[PDB]
């Protein structure tokens, strides 16, 4: 219902095998078993890299929070490079 | 060529060379150069084999089907039968006569009997079949574009192994075709997701 979004969410689902490409993401923040930050949404979850990202300085970013995240995604490890989060 | 199959570009291109083939040769003697384009598709299942052999049999001027257990080894060449309109032994043309100036499609190729695959040795190699039986000794035009859809040995291609330990022809066979294309369903995501999002259009 956001006037900025009606670029539009993709549900992390759809990321799979569409390599190399930019997305936004709404999910959920998890801390995978593995270790690993991740996103989460009702269609799947992807792990994340935030070590180039600049969030918005306005909020708390705790885990279980829903974050809007744009990035790019990387089949090669099955990561999505994270750009900026909300 | 076959706008509903994803990729196999270099196969769709040899297909169409395929179904404009290069001009025949006559010689002293009468001795013979064949024209046609022989393509044999071994591969994986599920790599559009059939289904570009479908397209090829609803787009040649003149295209006969087959697959290698429906197909007698006779019934692929000419058959005698009597004529009751005057009672005589006559031949009957099986496909690759029929197909002449055309195009013959072979589905489920390595799964012929080999007296069967002796019979289209003659084709590939002379454009023609003989007849030496009933009483009846004559030579008949059999000019036409072989392709064919084939497994390996194996359910699918093996790459620590040889083509010829893969393929289950005869190289006194193999040799004939012009094009030998192996194809592979070989799993990749960004492959996956290409070709699943254009059949899911289709
Ligand atoms: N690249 C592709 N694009 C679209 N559909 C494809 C593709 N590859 C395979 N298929 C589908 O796979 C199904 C089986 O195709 P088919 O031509 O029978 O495979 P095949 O190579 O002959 N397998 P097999 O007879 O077991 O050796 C068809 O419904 C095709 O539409
Ligand atoms: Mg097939």
């Amino acid at each position: 219902r956001n006037e900025n979004f009606q670029m539009s969410i993709t549900p992390i689902k759809n990321l799979l095998g569409r390599d190399a490409q930019n997305f936004l993401l709404l999910g959920l923040l998890n801390k995978n078993f593995k270790g690993n930050w991740s996103l989460e949404d009702p269609s799947g979850s992807v792990e994340i890299d935030i070590s180039q990202t600049i969030p918005t300085q306005g909020h708390y970013y705790v885990p279980g929070c829903m974050v809007l995240v744009e990035g790019i995604y990387y089949s090669v490890g099955n990561k999505f490079h994270v750009t900026s989060m909300t | 060529l076959a706008p509903s199959i994803y990729g196999h570009d270099h196969i769709k291109k040899a297909i169409l060379l395929m179904l404009m083939g290069g001009v025949e040769k006559n010689l002293e003697n009468g001795s013979h150069l064949r024209g046609d384009i022989n393509i044999l598709m071994v591969g994986d299942p599920s790599t559009a084999k059939s289904q570009l052999l479908r397209f090829v049999l609803n787009t040649a001027s003149l295209a006969i089907a087959t697959t290698g257990r429906g197909s007698s080894g006779v019934g692929l060449t000419a058959a005698v039968t009597t004529d009751r309109e005057t009672g005589e032994r006559r031949l009957e043309a099986g496909a690759m006569v029929l197909a002449d100036r055309g195009v013959v499609c072979i589905d489920e190729f390595d799964k012929m009997t080999d007296v069967d695959r002796v019979a289209i040795h003659e084709v590939m190699e002379q454009q023609t079949v003989t007849i030496a039986k009933a009483g009846i000794h004559t030579t008949l035009n059999a000019r036409c574009s072989v392709i064919a859809a084939a497994n390996p040995v194996f359910g699918q291609y093996d790459v620590n192994r040889d083509p010829h330990q893969n393929i289950a022809l005869p190289d006194s066979l193999l040799s004939r075709f012009d094009l030998l294309f192996v194809v592979t369903d070989d799993i990749n995501e960004i492959r996956d997701r290409s070709i699943s999002e254009h059949v899911l259009r289709t």
